[PDB]
């Protein structure tokens, strides 16, 4: 109907209880086009605790 | 034995100065905060002024805001309370009381003071 | 808050990751009684949990 990529499903979790910490960045808009070919972006992350 | 004594008070000419002092037996001013209350006939005791337990700062009532001066001496267990700019309406029966517990901070409202003083009366006339 | 109710309406909120105003609350004159246990208000500002 909108003829555009959209998000309509969210199965990350089914419940959320006992909130302790919250954090979020400024709202933005990220392209969701179905690009094909090679990867033009490389993102590296390191996590430590 | 735990008992409180009061001094000062009485009749003072309007616009003069009055000194209120009291002592406590079995307790020390440093551990337990000290506060003062004043009452009139047919009315419930209310607050006038007090000194914080830590001694950093002190609270005055709205009617006598920024008028009195309170000092304490830990070496003799006594309290100083000077009165200035007294008015006719200031007349009432004053009490010297000690907070219920040795908790820090201050408490001016509510009946948090378990032990009360002799209730010495202060009168202002012109 | 305008939801203040009697004692029977107990409540509990968890506050995390904020810079408080202990000094402002202590020196505020609106609050009738500020009696605190275990730590002096002056030392309460420097120390925390």
């Amino acid at each position: 109907n909108n003829k555009s990529w959209m998000e309509s499903e969210f199965r990350v979790y089914s419940s959320a209880n006992n909130c302790t910490f919250e954090y979020v960045s400024q709202p933005f808009l990220m392209d969701l086009e179905g690009k094909q070919g090679n990867f033009k972006n490389l993102r590296e992350f390191v996590f430590k605790n | 034995q735990v008992q409180l004594v009061e001094s000062g008070g009485g009749l003072v000419q309007a616009g003069g100065s009055l000194r209120l002092s009291c002592a406590v037996s079995g307790r020390t001013i440093s551990t337990f905060g000290m506060g003062w209350f004043r009452q009139a006939p047919g009315k419930e005791r209310e607050f006038v002024a007090t000194i914080t337990r830590d001694e950093d700062m002190l609270l005055y009532a709205d009617s006598v805001k920024g008028r009195f001066t309170i000092s304490r001496d830990t070496a003799k267990n006594m309290v100083f309370l000077q009165m200035n700019s007294l008015k006719i309406e200031d007349t009432a029966l004053y009490y010297c009381a000690v907070r219920r517990d040795s908790s820090w901070g201050y408490s001016r409202q509510s009946t948090e003071y378990d032990y009360w003083g002799q209730g010495t009366q202060v009168t202002v006339s012109s | 808050a305008t939801r203040f109710a009697s004692v029977y309406a107990w409540n509990r909120k968890r506050i995390s990751n904020c810079v408080a105003d202990y000094s402002v609350l202590y020196n505020s004159a609106s609050f009738s009684t500020f009696k605190c246990y275990g730590v002096s208000p002056t030392k309460l500002n420097d120390l925390c949990f």
